[PDB]
């Protein structure tokens, strides 16, 4: 009654306010429902495979369209599946891949000295990561002949490089301590420096 | 009908509007046929028949009445309840009387009014607090309980804006350059709405304003002249608050306010305590609510505490209670109508039960 | 149109009527469980914690928070309705609705209304003249009044309340100050005195009044008192054009204070030599009253005499009293004589609670009298005050003319038959609508079988089936269902009730539908 | 860079003009089917808050607030003609709309307005100077013409079914409200002519009083309030000692001067009272207020007395009564008491009191009983009441008619139509399309069915051309051609010659505008 009389005229109490937040967000929730369907024939590049539980009327327009755009980007992702073995090149030629690299592809450029159990399980990891991964550069030395009496106190330290330009450090193993370390783990590290995108827990 | 005769303004609009339409000055149809021209200036020429708010004539109230609302607002009352305003007290008489010249020339069904504090006190939002009210020529005490004036509650002070001047010239022939005239009366008025604030106290605002003179503002006016060290300014509050600088040494007005609230029970005084909001007609000047503040806490216990209430703007706070309450939507429970009007006449109005 | 005012609401012919067909559904519905000695009871709430039990239908108009036009139409005619009768309101919406039903299964049939407006009209002139003939005459006796009054106290409210309120109207009715000229309740007040059972109000002869000595010093029970109606100043009073006193002594202040209180008690010792005048000694009653007030001075110089004085009473009280107790009203003391002067034979006064009150009983003829209800709760007191009012309204309705017709449907299946046997008659398309018409009424009585109980169309068709050759008075039975004839019970109701009604269905149903379009225009953007 | 109030908005040429000619359609649009006896309903909720039905034009808009302020000038306009001649409203709305919509036709192929307006000013001309040549006269000696006319006026309106009790409750009111004075200036004021309405009873219960009915009661039980000639004097001064308006404060000096000035009082009330007893009285009323002093010394000479009453109803009294009004009790003549009334009537219709009085003698004020069952449906008899009393009185003022329905108005069309081609030019086309945006007044009557309009308006142009059959319109209940000479439609010439002035010179107006400006004070 006198509360909302005094709305009508005055501002004086607020309790008419932030109902429109709650509506807009169940708005937007029932919205993005539909992004499940959108994209159901979009996605998928195994649909044709999939006949009798995907067919029921093909246009031949936009779906031939499909398989031409769907083979492009195949071509495009296989033509780049060259590598796989983490290789060591020298220090005499290292001003030449420091520089010399491809603009556009990035380099994992790992320094370590063998022996301790930390550089070579992190040796490993990038090994097995090069199975997966065909389409980055690795790069293993000995960081002796890579930079002069290197400390050695700072190892295993993993650099990555592009067109001379350091964009993400991981220096020692004061952030890869622990053989607990693990597979993912080095991947979604790898993945936050921006050269990978892929998903995990944590 | 959101009709309103204020301390000298009669303001037309409806309850729904965000004000009234027309105004009451005590040519926009005037040159197609000057019907309404004749009666707009003939009411025009009378006068305002309310003073120290008590009514003073009765003719020529109705005489403005049946212009004011037959002519430009275009409103059958007949066909509405009525909601005006009054003086801020009056025995029984004035409102009975009101009641026979109402009824016997319009006979309009309902009828509520409401003292000007009651109004005040619902603009501010407000159903409870006592609140200052200081009007022009004479000032009284309203503590609102739930938004009935309690007929045993309200004081009367005699202090007055126009008696603040009046001592300020009395004691600017000590500055010198008095002020007497009509022109000097305007601007020691005009320095007054100017600078007369409060600071804490009269010895330590002299001190600081002689000793040092740091208070000191020079006058470049017109109308005025650098003749004030500080002095003056505070010098019209001084008597606002401590009587014996006017020469009729009584006690504070904090006293009567306080009085006023002790005599009811301690327990509704709480809710009088809650927000003790004020009101001007001689007060327009901040420094105002912390003084009394703290001169009315030397009279407040320290273990309860005491709030101090002003907004800035309250020229229409009567037209903004009498606008909620005609849409409060219980106030119809206690119009009244023809039904007790030609029952009983004006028994009732003066409450024969209790 | 919301090109010339973006915010209008406009809406065309369909969204008009529909709407109002609507509006008009909604309300009958509601209104159907409200009619009948057997109605369902409502209870409302206002807008501030209190509660009111009504089976009125104004009431129920005017309390609903329902803001629409065809409502609004609704509420005015009803309030008009129960100004003027009173009693069984409930129809004129019932009416109203149930013809708005009809004409809406024809006028979505193609029919335009004007068609259906003629028919109406038609049949509302046949209905007319049959009512007019079928009306019958009766001598007003108590025992026609009693039934009469029975009709309405059953309508409006329970058993009992009945029982006891018919005996009270019809003794009410009966104290009059002319029996060959109207009567007025006025002189017949009601007063509310809420300490005692729902069995406990009745009827007293005289006035009773809730003020009592302002100045109390005074006595308790008082008999034989003679009435001094006066209508003067009794208090000190300032005369109107300004003046002061001036002195220079405290001996002058002595002799204007004493003389400042000469006038009023001037007249006080006026009234004692009258007082004395008409009865010395013997403890013969003498009541003074004064509409206006009376000073404490004057009040105590009255009090140590063994005079009681009485103030500040109704308006309308020495009016009334001034026929009640025999006396003239005394307007000032220019001239003064015993005859102004009424009487009564015992006057005592209780106290309740805060108040107390002065009885003024055992009048020579009673000629006004007032009605006392007692009751627990206030709105059990209003909804008291409302049957008394119905019941008073239905015996004025009653005596009024000389003439009555049976109710609870009797005549209403009367003329629905007439009308459907005159229907070949009329022509065109608005025969239908006189079907209609005629199905406007069958609303009345079905409405009691959907209040008692039992299949609406095997009662209906048992009363239709019962007309003889002749046209049987034959209404619906309230246990049986069964078809009765009305004159056995002897239930009837009053002829211009059914009249008006009659009139104001019909108008106020061509002018809802001849509507075309609904605006809501007048919002300054 | 800018120069002027950056709130300006100015907008010109042709698209504005025909933004104008749409609002103009959007206002017709509202008002297409109230028009004619058979009517199709409208409601209106009022601008205040309230309610409202009616059928007739400005009343319709009066009720209408409005933006893009053209519409405001046609409100403007339907109240000037409302106020003006007080029916057709509707028909020059109407009118008015559809008509522009035909200009518009003439404009928008690279025309001037000015061409224009020189075709409407002809047309004008030739509209009147024929409307003269076909007016014809009637004798108002009867009750049958006039009744008539009533009928073909309110056959438009909800009141039809009553229309000749209507008519009686006209006829009446008109002819005791009528005055005239020194010799000359014969009045009919409406405002003499007061309407009240009751609560209650039935419609055909509406009568004009020959007297005076009034909302008021007696101020004490004791004044009778049976009279069959009432003494009825009318009182213009307070009952209380004057005040005057001199200053106050004599100074109080002795102890025999208190309860003196109480007795002075009291004696000059005495002497107020007695020059009005002395003159041998029934009644009197008064417009202020009255001591219980005076009402006793009234009551011991057996005098009635009345409290406040309006001024409004002071003059309709005293018109009534036949007695002066007097602010001087002490200056009472015995010339102006009140005689003429009938009976005095003291009565109680509804729950308030009245006062009835009943005249015996020629009157020139009313009050009009008015029974019925809501406020609305009493506004709308109201309504319907100044209605009939406008018309009533234009035919005291025009001893000529012209038959409504459409039947005249396609004549003046064919007749224009014919004068159009005598001359040479151009202008024409404009002019005679006036005459083609006439036609559409009976469309309207007709759409108000739903008949085949085009053979009724072919055979209507052409019957009014040979042996210039320019009486026949259409019976509107059946929506079939007939003769106006027997179905009895008739309207007083003054509504339908305003008609034809305001439309023809608010279509001259409204072709004016080509540049706006908003945003300024």
């Amino acid at each position: 009654e006198w509360n909302d009389i005094l709305r009508k005229k005055g501002i004086l109490p607020p309790k008419e306010s932030l109902k429109e937040l709650e509506e807009e967000a169940e708005e937007e929730q029932r919205i993005l429902q539909q992004s499940v369907v959108k994209t159901y024939e979009d996605m998928t590049l195994e649909e044709l495979e999939d006949h009798e539980d995907e067919f029921n009327e093909e246009d031949e327009r936009a779906i031939e369209m499909y398989r031409r755009r769907r083979l492009a980007e195949w071509k495009a992702t296989k033509l780049k599946n060259k590598f796989g073995e983490v290789l060591e090149i020298s220090g005499k030629d290292y001003v030449q891949e420091v520089t010399k690299a491809g603009e556009g592809l990035w380099v994992i450029l790992h320094l370590y000295k063998q022996g301790i159990p930390l550089c070579a399980l992190i040796n490993q990891h990038l090994s097995g990561l090069a199975r997966k991964f065909p389409d980055v550069k690795f790069i293993k030395a000995i960081s002796t002949t890579c930079i002069p009496n290197y400390p050695d106190r700072n190892l295993p330290t993993i650099f990555v490089y592009l067109e001379g330009d350091i964009k993400a450090q991981f220096i020692g193993p004061l952030v890869f301590g622990g053989m607990n370390l693990t597979r993912d783990e080095l991947e979604w590290k790898l993945s936050e420096s921006g050269a990978i995108m892929t998903d995990l827990e944590e | 009908l959101v009709v309103d005769n204020g301390s000298g303004m009669c303001k037309a609009g409806f309850a729904g509007d965000d004000a009234p339409r027309a105004v009451f000055p005590s040519g926009q149809k005037d040159s197609y046929v000057g019907d309404e021209a004749q009666s707009k200036r003939g009411i025009l020429t009378l006068k305002y028949p309310i003073e120290h708010g008590i009514v003073t004539n009765w003719d020529d109230m109705e005489k403005i009445w049946h212009h004011t609302f037959y002519n430009e607002l275009r409103v059958a009352p007949e066909e509405h309840p009525v909601l005006l305003t009054e003086a801020p007290l009056n025995p029984k008489a004035n409102r009975e009387k009101m009641t026979q010249i109402m009824f016997e020339t319009f006979n309009t069904p309902a009828m509520y009014v409401a003292i000007q504090a009651v109004l005040s006190l619902y603009a501010s939002g407000r159903t409870t607090g006592i609140v200052m009210d200081s009007g022009d020529g004479v000032t009284h005490t309203v503590p609102i309980y739930e938004g009935y004036a309690l007929p045993h509650a309200i004081l009367r002070l005699d202090l007055a804006g126009r008696d603040l001047t009046d001592y300020l010239m009395k004691i600017l022939t000590e500055r010198g350059y008095s002020f007497t005239t009509t022109a000097e009366r305007e601007i020691v008025r005009d320095i007054k709405e100017k600078l007369c604030y409060v600071a804490l106290d009269f010895e330590q605002e002299m001190a600081t304003a002689a000793s040092s003179s740091s208070l000191e503002k020079s006058y470049e006016l017109p109308d005025g002249q650098v003749i004030t060290i500080g002095n003056e300014r505070f010098r019209c509050p001084e008597a606002l608050f401590q009587p014996s600088f006017l020469g009729m040494e009584s006690c504070g007005i904090h006293e009567t306010t306080f009085n006023s609230i002790m005599k009811c029970d301690v327990d509704i005084r709480k809710d009088l305590y809650a927000n003790t909001v004020l009101s001007g007609g001689t007060t327009m000047y901040p420094g105002i609510a912390d003084r009394m503040q703290k001169e009315i806490t030397a009279l407040a216990p320290s273990t309860m505490k005491i709030k101090i209430i002003a907004p800035p703007e309250r020229k229409y706070s009567v037209w903004i209670g009498g606008s909620i309450l005609a849409s409060l939507s219980t106030f119809q429970q206690m119009w009244i109508s023809k039904q007790e009007y030609d029952e009983s006449g004006p028994s009732i109005v003066h409450r024969k039960c209790f | 149109v919301k090109t010339l005012n973006p915010k209008a609401e406009v809406a065309r012919a369909q969204a008009a009527l529909a709407v109002n067909i609507s509006a008009a559904r909604g309300l009958q519905d509601v209104l159907r469980t409200n009619l009948g000695p057997k109605g369902t009871m409502k209870m409302l709430v206002s807008g501030a914690g209190d509660i009111k039990l009504t089976k009125d239908g104004n009431v129920l108009l005017h309390e609903m928070q329902i803001q629409h036009p065809t409502a609004s139409l609704i509420a005015k005619v009803a309030t008009a309705q129960d100004d003027i009768t009173g009693d069984g309101t409930t129809s004129n919406v019932l009416i109203i609705g149930e013809l708005l039903k009809q004409a809406d299964l024809y006028i979505s049939e193609g029919l335009h209304p004007r068609i259906i407006t003629e028919g109406f009209e038609a049949a509302k002139e046949k209905a007319l003249q049959f009512l007019e003939e079928v009306k019958v005459s009766r001598e007003m006796d108590r025992e026609t009044l009693i039934d009469v009054a029975r009709t309405s106290l059953r309508t409006k409210v329970h058993a009992e309340l009945a029982d006891v309120l018919t005996e009270a109207v019809v003794d009410s009715i009966l104290a009059i100050k002319k029996q060959d000229e109207p009567i007025d309740l006025f002189m017949i007040e009601i007063m509310e005195m809420k300490h005692k059972s729902e069995t406990d109000t009745s009827l007293i002869r005289g006035l009773v009044l809730d003020h009592g000595a302002r100045h109390p010093d005074m006595k308790k029970r008082v008999e034989d008192a003679y009435i001094l109606t006066c209508n003067v100043s009794l208090e000190y009073e300032k005369t109107e054009v300004n003046s002061g006193f001036f002195y220079k002594s405290a001996e002058e202040r002595e002799k204007l204070v004493k003389a400042e209180r000469k006038f009023i008690e001037d007249r006080v010792k006026k009234i004692i030599e009258l007082k004395r005048k008409v009865c010395g000694d013997s403890d013969k009653g003498f009541v003074v009253i004064n509409q206006k007030g009376i000073d404490p001075f004057s009040l105590d110089a009255l009090s140590k005499e063994g005079i009681v004085a009485l103030r500040r009473a109704k308006r309308r009280n020495m009016e009334r009293l001034t026929l009640a107790c025999g006396g003239v009203a005394l307007n000032s003391f220019d001239d003064l004589s015993p005859d102004c002067l009424g009487h009564a034979g015992l006057v005592y006064e209780y106290t309740l609670g805060e108040e107390k009150f002065t009885f003024i009983e055992k009048c020579n003829n009673p000629r006004s009298v007032t009605l006392l209800i007692k009751g627990p709760n206030k709105h059990t007191l209003t909804q008291i005050k409302d049957a008394v009012r119905d019941g008073l309204r239905a015996v004025k309705n009653a005596i009024d003319d000389g003439c009555v017709v049976p109710g609870a449907g009797a005549v209403e299946v009367a003329m629905a038959e007439a009308l459907i046997k005159h229907k070949p008659s009329v022509k065109g398309r608005a025969q239908l609508g006189v079907q209609a018409f005629a199905d406007a009424l069958l609303i009345i009585p079905k409405v009691l079988a959907q209040n008692s109980g039992f299949d609406l169309q095997e009662t209906l068709v048992k009363i239709q089936a019962e007309h003889s050759e002749s046209g049987q008075l034959v209404g619906v039975d309230l246990n049986t269902g069964e078809p009765m004839v009305a004159a056995e019970v002897g239930v009837w109701d009053n002829y211009c009730v059914k009249k008006q009604l009659l009139h104001s269905c019909t108008v106020i149903a061509t002018n809802i539908l001849l509507v075309d379009e609904i605006m809501r225009a007048g919002m300054s953007s | 860079v800018l120069v002027l109030s950056q709130n300006t908005k100015r907008e010109s040429g042709r698209k504005v003009q025909s933004g104008n000619i749409n609002a103009a359609k959007t206002i017709a649009d509202i008002i297409r089917t109230c028009l004619g006896p058979k009517s199709m309903m409208k409601m209106l909720l009022d601008p205040m808050g309230g309610i409202v039905m009616t059928n007739d034009g400005n009343a319709i808009l009066r009720e209408i607030q409005v933006q893009h302020p053209a519409a405001k000038s046609m409100i403007e306009i339907s109240r000037t003609q409302d106020e003006e001649v007080g029916d057709g409203t509707t028909s020059v709305i109407i009118l008015a709309g559809e008509m522009l919509s035909v200009a518009e036709h003439f404009l928008e192929q690279q025309m001037h307005p000015t061409v224009v307006i020189s075709a409407y000013r002809k047309a004008l001309d030739d509209m009147i100077s024929t409307l003269k040549k076909i007016s014809i006269p009637v004798d108002i000696s009867d009750s049958d013409m006039m009744l008539n006319i009533i009928n073909s006026s309110i056959t438009t309106k909800a009141i039809s079914r009553w229309s000749s009790l209507a008519c009686n409750i006209a006829l009446d009111a008109v002819k005791m409200v009528q005055f005239e004075e020194n010799g000359r200036k014969e009045i009919d004021i409406k405002k003499y002519a007061r309407v009240e309405k009751i609560p209650g009873g039935i419609i055909e219960d509406s009568c004009v009083l020959r007297g005076v009915m009034i909302n008021k009661d007696v101020t004490h039980p004791r004044m009778r309030r049976y009279i069959k000639n009432p003494r009825i004097v009318l009182l213009d001064s307070s009952l209380e000692y004057k005040k005057g308006e001199s200053q106050t404060d004599i100074e109080i000096t002795r102890e025999e001067d208190f309860t003196r000035i109480l007795q002075m009082e009291e004696e000059y009330i005495q002497q107020l009272c007695e020059d009005i007893i002395q003159l041998k009285p029934d009644v009197v009323i008064t417009e202020k207020g009255i001591s219980d002093l005076a009402q006793h010394y009234l009551m011991r000479a057996n005098i009635t007395a009345i409290r406040r009453v309006r001024k409004t109803d002071n003059n309709r009294i005293a018109r009534a009564c036949g007695a002066r009004i007097v602010s001087r009790p002490e200056e009472l003549r015995e010339d102006d008491v009140g005689t003429g009334a009938g009976l005095l009537e003291i009565k109680k219709i509804g729950d308030e009191y009245f006062t009835f009085i009943t005249d015996c003698k020629d009157p020139k004020a009313c009050t009009i009983l008015l029974r019925g069952a809501s406020k609305e449906i009493l506004s709308e008899v109201e309504r319907n009441l100044q209605d009939a009393m406008q018309v009533c009185r234009n035919v005291l003022l025009d001893p000529q008619l012209v038959p409504g329905g459409g039947a005249s108005e396609m004549a003046v069309a064919h007749a224009l139509t014919e004068k159009s081609k005598a001359m040479t030019g151009v202008e024409q086309w404009p002019y005679r399309a006036v005459a083609q945006a006439l036609e559409v007044i009976p469309r309207t009557l007709i759409q108000n069915c739903g008949a085949s309009t085009i053979r009724l308006l072919t055979s209507l142009r052409a019957k009014h051309t040979q042996e210039n059959c320019e009486t026949w319109g259409v019976n509107g209940e059946t929506g079939t051609l007939v003769d106006m000479k027997e179905l009895g439609i008739w309207e007083p010439l003054a509504v339908k010659l305003q008609t034809y002035k305001t439309a023809v010179e608010t279509a001259v107006l409204l072709l004016r505008i080509d540049d706006i400006v908003s945003g300024h004070k």
